[PDB]
RNA sequence: GCUUGUGCUGUCUUCGUCCA
């Protein structure tokens, strides 16, 4: 393919943005469905 | 010169809805049954309950476009505090000595009610209203 | 997004549009009567969740049928140092004066339709008329005439 | 079709805008338009001067 | 496409009925004589084959 | 009488706060500094070959918008105020660019650092595209692959922003006065308490703030106005500034003497 | 497609911060944090950074029609 | 559909491609400028063109045969903007009047004297406004029975074309009769009720150009002891269901004359729970404060009514479709998501959010629903007024 | 799977939260409270699937009036973006391609799929809600 | 380490002079 | 197709004048002034500095219509002075705050450098 | 006939200085000229 | 000695625009 330069970052960028919002989102969810279970 | 003089106290200050106007209700002190209704701004001219106001009626200011007023001329406003020119959209003749004079300053409305001795020359077409506290 | 379709009426320059006290002028202002009787609220609220987005760097989520609420987008717009609800303090263009009411200032995505008025404006003095009745032919590509 | 409605010279057709500066009996004309439509006048002694400087 | 017509068109064939709940799309719909008629699948609907 | 007081200074931008004079003469500078005063900018292309993925008048409208140093600007006439044949030097100024990707592999990026002046006025400080450092490249015009070439020619004039908005020096000024609403020019929307749910200014130390028993000064106006002018880099602040003043100088001198001449 | 030259809501020269904003999160920076950096104050400014999709990387992976 | 969808305009050649129009020719029209198109004719002799000057004319036909009052009136923001400025606390500076002197056409150039001349000269909207109003105009009118001194500012005096009270709105710049565009047109003719509506927009276009109006997401959120009286009156309507439930369900109903037990038990459903809307509304709507924005579009009369707010704040209330509740599409339910013989109101179509509160899935289908309904009604009735209209003209 | 004729015999959960057992801005859910216990069968994935690809670029769709929602669903497919990234090799008859395309601010989690931030179809214009000089009526 | 890492007592000390669900960050690719 | 030509905002044509002044004669010692290819930029500047002067009764402007660039002002002074000579104190005034402006700019700006 | 028709013509003097142009109608010195950029045609003295 | 040329299909189908 000899893929570009910023395409190649762009990509990295994705990975690190799909995982930290796997997390993130995740967790906040937690947070408020346990939440609103204890009221 | 002028037309009616008296001296009134406060008796309501009503704000309702609005923030810069006041209906202020008020009876003479000398002659009682003398009542006043008036819509004033309230930023320019606060009053308060039971103040006392020497309220002025008159035809004219002297001693048809307007202009701001030259410093070296002088009128009767320059006694007062507050002065407000309106027109007058009724003359009650109502019982024997029930008159109500019902003027409009820009839609700030006036309701004097008294005797028909006092207020047999209020009968003009237009009224400025001199106030002074 | 939300039905609220329009055309230009008009286009001033940057130095006659309103601004606010940072300098940001409009692309796009639109008349306050829009809203009312259509009830597209979620205009409103897209446009104060996009507001918190850019300034946070962040794309708001905008799914149906979850748990987001208008207060915790104005909590978060509130932190950031924007008045809750959206408003700004706006200026007169002409003169620079403060506006006494205070303009709904914010992003929103909008799109370009396909309906140009360049494609539609149509004139016709005399022209090419039909075989069998004489009369003008039909079509603004042809030339034609109005019913 | 053809006889209690028919197509017609003389007319135009585009968008519509609003305009607050305008008269209530006024209406805003394309220069386009107002080139495209025309009105035959006649020539006479009141304007025979201004009517060449169109011709012009 | 629903292959009705629009001679004797009624507002019955044109509802969004009960049964469409995810299925069809209850929002996209053409304006005029297709209303209702012309529908469009959902997001995870499939057809049997 | 009037006062000018600067509060921070930088090549691109200086806070300044203005007082003893009228709202109108306020606004008036602001417009004048947005919209009047006079810059260089492209505005002739000649494409002598485009085999990019971006079309002619996409890279035409691209280059429009580099701004370039417009120092020495009011020394430059204006193109239909020339009486020269074509394009002269003494009221534009030529730039070429010529680019090309090496290699049957990558990419190779187009900027605005790759514009080279080739004819303009004589020790004159003006055409040369506005570049943030000596190691900066500047901005992003198109990008190549193997076997595509741009090579353009492009001429730049004076103007303002009244015609095209690529001819303004500035980006965005900020206004303000009266952080505190002594003057009553706005009505706070609330929805319990005005005061707390509406944010401070940025100046509001810069004022004392009104008294609890204070009444309405209704004899008071405006009088100190602050401002932040931000330039694209076109022209310096101060440039920006001094010579909005002069254009509002000009403009009332050509009324001035217009009236004259009426007699 | 390409990055705009300049803010269309005010015309701040945007246009020479693509390449810088891609390497500050190459290292790792948030979005907010890179415009920051950047200097972005406006949110005018910050939406054609934060919004903008490079459609000329997808343009040049045809094969060129000239050579 | 009626001869006011043909006047005769004058020309005024102008750049950029569209036709223009004053906003208050858009009503006889039924036009707005989302993307309608208009047709011009031009007459081609002197004959026709002086037919079309003297029969065709718009200032010819303000007034219209059908109703016997105004078609065209003042609309959108100027009545906004003539609703705001006639406030009895509206004041203004000696440099803003002068501007909106010279801004009106038919004025004389003289100045008014000022409401207030001490301690600062301020004038009222209300002498602005009487500005634009011809000489020799008397208009009264009584709102709620209210005396002449007026404690609410409303009801209307004009004397010889100068307001002494009322604020000025739909009812009286607007196209209903007896207002003050019927009295001018009555009295003065055509021309001079032409010039009224031009003087009254560029008066009331500066002064709003100059304040300013807005609307936002804040405007439709109530406080929290508003939210909750709606709450308890929907809690208390949906427990009154439930009774009326429970009495259908032991043989403890009354039945009204000419109509089931079933038509009944629906039909008394159907009126708690419109009740129940219209209670929640009401307490809403007097939340609102004088400077709330869709409250001061509403009270212009210019956009929206009650059912807006309502629905935007309260409560969107009951779907219907084809006049009934959401029926049991499936084997006695509405939705799978439901028990079988379910008669609750969310079983139903009883929308119990609002707008800014949004929508569960169940009330979204019911909603989309009762729209569909709306849009076949009016796609299929289009065509049979249209043949009837025609038969009728023939 | 299930079709339309099957689901008349299930019981279906709108939202895994609902088979476990006083803010005036989150929304109300029903009480469900004819029935003493409650044996569901199913549950929906996400209830936001029931709508189309055109309905899925609305955002906030549960707070707009439904015929609006009908509107922007015929409007969407007239919106000028980048129908394809080979439009210059290809000849069509018409084409309309938008200089500057942005992908939206506020998104849904089914513009994912719709390629919707790959290929825009629109801009982010600062909006300004005001009634300024009486050209926006 | 990170934030995750130090002790609670010190991440007390670090005061502003939580996530939200409905914040995403953006992405490039997408997925499908 | 029909959008005017940008420059037309600024450039004054050889047959259209700068300026022209024609008496108001409803009331005394007032004319109209009609100004072309100018806008609010000078127009509010001259309204609020006339409007400052003791001798002069009445000042506006009002641009007719946005799509033209030109606005018309009304001045009315007192009997002794006449509104030319006024409109020309006012713009003599304005040149000299201007004047005075920029060297206490440049001043402090040499100071802060 | 003018032996300038459909020939590539620069202007030379006015406010369109230094546009190339394409001559399409020449009755009268007032050659009328389309501009290569914007889609229009001018009027303008054979003189420029 | 050399002169500037003078017009347009039909019939269906589909998709759309503004009202209703
Ligand atoms: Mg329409
Ligand atoms: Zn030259
Ligand atoms: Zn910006």
């Amino acid at each position: 393919v000899v893929a570009s330069k910023a395409s190649s970052s762009m990509l990295k960028i994705d990975q690190r943005n799909k995982k930290l919002n796997n997390r993130f989102i995740r967790k906040a969810e937690m947070a408020a469905v346990e939440k609103r279970k204890l009221r | 010169s002028a037309l009616f003089d008296d001296i009134f106290t406060v008796q309501t200050v009503d704000n309702g809805r609005y923030n810069k106007v006041s209906r202020i209700i008020g009876i003479s002190t000398t002659n009682s049954a003398i009542k006043l209704t008036l819509d004033i701004n309230n930023e320019m001219f606060p009053v308060s309950q039971d103040d006392s106001l020497t309220v002025t009626l008159a035809n004219s200011l002297s001693l048809k476009s307007w202009r701001p007023p030259k410093p070296t001329d002088k009128s009767l406003a320059d006694d007062y505090d507050y002065v407000m020119f309106g027109t007058v959209y009724k003359f009650e003749e109502g019982d024997e000595d029930k008159i109500k004079v019902y003027v409009s300053f820009g839609g700030l409305l006036m309701c004097l009610e008294g005797g028909y001795k006092s207020l047999a020359s209020l009968k003009q077409d237009n009224l400025y209203i001199l106030i002074r506290r | 997004r939300h039905g609220q379709k329009g055309t230009i009426g008009v286009t001033y320059r940057h130095e006659d549009m309103p601004f606010s006290a940072e300098g940001i002028v409009p692309d796009l202002i639109i008349n306050p009567h829009a809203i009312p009787s259509r009830m597209t609220v979620a205009h409103l609220i897209e446009c104060l969740l996009s507001k918190v987005g850019s300034i946070r760097g962040y794309e708001g989520d905008a799914t149906p049928f979850t748990d987001l609420t208008v207060d915790a987008v104005s909590n978060l717009l509130r932190d950031n140092g924007y008045q809750s609800r959206g408003f700004e303090v706006m200026y007169n263009g002409h003169t620079g004066k403060k506006l006494m009411a205070q303009v709904f200032f914010g992003p929103t995505y909008y799109q370009r339709l396909r309906h140009m008025v360049d494609d539609k404006i149509h004139a016709r003095a005399r022209g090419p008329v039909q075989v069998l009745t004489r009369q003008p032919v039909e079509g603004r590509s042809r030339d034609g005439g109005l019913r | 079709g053809n006889l209690m409605g028919k197509r017609v010279d003389f007319s135009a057709r585009t968008v519509i805008s609003g305009d607050p500066n305008l008269e209530l009996d006024q209406v805003g004309v394309p220069i386009s338009i107002a080139k495209t439509l025309s009105y035959p006048e006649t020539v006479t002694q009141y304007n025979i001067h201004r009517l060449t400087e169109y011709v012009r | 496409n629903t292959p009705i017509g629009r001679d004797g068109k009624l507002a019955k064939p044109r509802q969004l009925h009960n049964t469409h709940w995810g299925l069809v799309c209850p929002a996209e719909t053409p304006e005029g004589q297709a209303c209702g008629l012309v529908k469009n699948l959902s997001l995870l609907s499939g057809i049997s084959i | 009488e009037p006062k000018v007081n600067i509060i921070n200074a930088q090549d691109d931008e200086v806070e300044l706060m203005l007082s003893d004079v009228n709202l109108s003469l306020a606004n008036s500078l602001r417009r004048t500094m947005l919209a009047e005063v006079p810059t260089l900018a492209i505005d002739l292309v000649e494409i002598k070959m485009n085999t990019s993925v971006l079309a002619d008048e996409f890279i035409s409208h691209r280059l429009g918008l580099i701004p370039l140093v417009s120092e020495d600007v009011e020394e430059m006439k204006y193109s239909r105020d020339c009486t020269c044949e074509d394009y002269c030097d003494e009221c534009s100024v030529v730039l070429e660019l010529s680019a090309r990707h090496e290699g049957e592999e990558g990419t190779t990026d187009v900027y605005s650092s790759s514009l080279i002046k080739v004819s303009g006025p004589g020790n004159l400080n003006v055409g040369e595209p506005v570049r943030r450092d000596d190691y900066d490249q500047g901005i992003l015009l198109c990008k190549l692959r193997n076997h595509q070439e741009l090579n353009i020619r492009c001429i730049a004039k004076k103007g303002i922003a009244k015609e095209h908005a690529k001819w303004s020096p500035c980006s965005a000024i900020a206004f303000e006065y009266d952080p505190h609403n002594k003057l009553k020019h706005t009505d706070f929307w609330f929805e319990v308490d005005a005061k707390k749910e509406w944010p401070d200014s940025k100046y509001a130390t810069w004022e004392e703030p009104p008294k609890p028993g204070e009444v309405f000064d209704y004899k008071a106006k405006p009088n100190r106005f602050y401002m932040t002018v931000e330039t694209t880099g076109s022209l310096k602040a101060n440039q920006v500034f001094s010579r909005g003043i002069k254009t509002l100088q000009e403009k009332l001198a050509n009324v001035l003497f217009e009236l004259e001449n009426s007699r | 497609m390409i990055i705009p030259v300049r803010c269309f809501s005010c015309g701040k020269v945007v246009g020479d911060k693509w390449d810088a904003y891609l390497r500050l999160l190459e290292e790792g920076k948030q979005e907010g944090d890179a415009l920051d950096e950047l200097k972005l104050k406006r949110y005018c400014c910050r939406r054609m950074v934060l919004t903008h999709v490079d459609l000329i990387e997808k343009f040049l992976r045809y094969n060129p029609l000239e050579k | 559909l009626h001869k006011m969808s043909m006047m005769a305009h004058r020309v005024k050649v102008m750049p950029y491609s569209t036709f223009r129009l004053n906003l208050s020719v858009t009503s006889p029209y039924n036009a707005d400028f989302d993307g309608d198109e208009m047709n011009l004719h031009v007459p081609q002799s002197e004959e026709t063109r002086a037919e079309l000057s003297q029969l065709c004319a718009v200032p010819l036909q303000i007034v219209s045969p059908q109703s016997n009052k105004p078609v065209m009136g003042i609309v959108q923001d100027t009545l906004c903007g003539v609703r705001k400025m006639t406030l009895r606390d509206t004041f203004i500076e000696y440099e803003q009047v002068m501007n909106m002197l010279f801004w009106v056409p038919s004025w004389d150039g003289v100045v008014p004297q000022p409401a207030i001349l001490k301690p600062k000269p301020l004038w009222t909207g209300k002498q602005l406004l009487s500005i634009a109003i011809p000489s020799g105009i008397h208009l009264q009118r009584t709102d709620g029975g209210n005396s002449l001194l007026s404690p609410k500012d409303n009801g209307m005096l004009i004397v010889d074309g100068k307001v002494m009270f009322g604020v000025v709105d739909k009812k009286t710049v607007g196209s209903g009769g007896g207002g003050l565009i019927h009295t001018v047109m009555r009295e003065k003719g055509p021309k001079i009720c032409a010039e009224l509506f031009g003087n009254i927009q560029k008066v009331v276009n500066y002064w709003l150009l100059h304040n300013g109006f807005s609307i936002g997401i804040g405007d439709a959120i109530a406080d929290a002891s508003t939210m909750k009286e709606i709450t308890h009156a929907i809690s208390s309507a949906k427990e009154q269901v439930q009774e009326i439930i429970y009495k259908a369900q032991h043989n403890e109903l009354e039945l009204k004359p000419g109509m089931t037990l079933r038509e009944s038990f629906e039909g008394e459903v159907s009126r708690t729970l419109n009740d129940a809307r219209d209670s929640a509304g009401r307490s809403a709507e007097m939340n609102l404060k004088d400077l709330n924005n869709v409250k001061q579009m509403v009270s212009a009369g210019s956009k929206g009514s009650f059912i807006n707010i309502a629905q935007m704040s309260a409560c969107v209330g009951q779907q219907m479709v084809e006049g009934k509740r959401i029926a049991f599409g499936f084997a006695d339910r509405s939705l799978p998501h439901f028990t079988k013989d379910d008669f609750s109101p969310e079983s139903k179509g009883f929308v119990e959010n609002s707008y800014l509160r949004g929508l569960t899935p169940q009330e979204f289908f019911f909603h989309a629903m009762a729209g569909r309904e709306g849009l076949i009604d009016t796609a299929v009735k289009t065509a049979e007024t249209g043949y009837i209209q025609r038969r009728l003209v023939k | 799977y299930v079709d339309g004729e099957e689901e008349e015999t299930i019981m279906i959960a709108m939202t895994p939260e609902d088979l476990q057992t006083n803010d005036t801005a989150k929304r109300i859910k029903p009480e469900m409270s004819t029935s003493s216990h409650h044996t569901f069968t199913h549950c929906e994935i996400h209830p936001s699937m029931i709508l189309g690809v055109a309905a899925s670029i609305i955002p906030f769709p549960d707070h707009n009036q439904s015929p609006r929602n009908t509107y922007q669903s015929a409007m969407g497919k007239q919106a000028m973006g980048v129908f394809l990234t080979n439009y210059n090799v290809r000849m069509d008859t018409m084409a309309n391609i938008l200089y500057y395309p942005q992908k939206p601010l506020a998104k849904t989690q089914a513009m994912e799929y719709l390629k919707f931030r790959e290929l825009p179809a629109g801009q982010n214009a600062i909006v300004a809600i005001a009634c300024y000089s009486g050209y926006n009526q | 380490l990170a934030i995750e890492n130090l002790h609670p007592d010190d991440r007390l000390l670090l005061v502003d002079p939580s996530p939200v669900f409905f914040l995403r960050r953006p992405q490039y690719v997408s997925d499908g | 197709m029909n959008a005017p030509d940008r420059f037309e905002l600024f450039i004054l044509p050889d047959d259209v004048p700068k300026l022209k002044i024609t008496p108001d004669s409803r009331v005394p010692n007032c004319i109209i002034i009609k100004f072309e290819r100018e806008d609010h930029t000078l127009a509010n500047l001259l309204r609020e500095e006339l409007a400052l002067y003791p001798d002069v009764t009445f000042v506006a402007y009002k641009v007719e219509h946005p799509l033209f660039a030109n606005f018309v002002m009304r001045l009315q002074t007192e009997e002794g002075t006449r509104p030319k000579q006024a409109l020309e104190r006012a713009c003599a005034s304005i040149i000299n705050k201007l004047k005075t402006l920029d060297h206490k700019f440049n001043e402090e700006w040499n100071i802060k450098n | 006939r003018d032996p300038t028709l459909n020939k590539t013509v620069k202007i030379r003097q006015g406010g369109y200085k230094g546009k190339i142009g394409i001559v399409k109608e020449a009755n009268g010195d007032r050659f009328r000229v389309e501009l290569h950029n914007p889609n229009k045609t001018i009027p303008i003295p054979c003189s420029f």
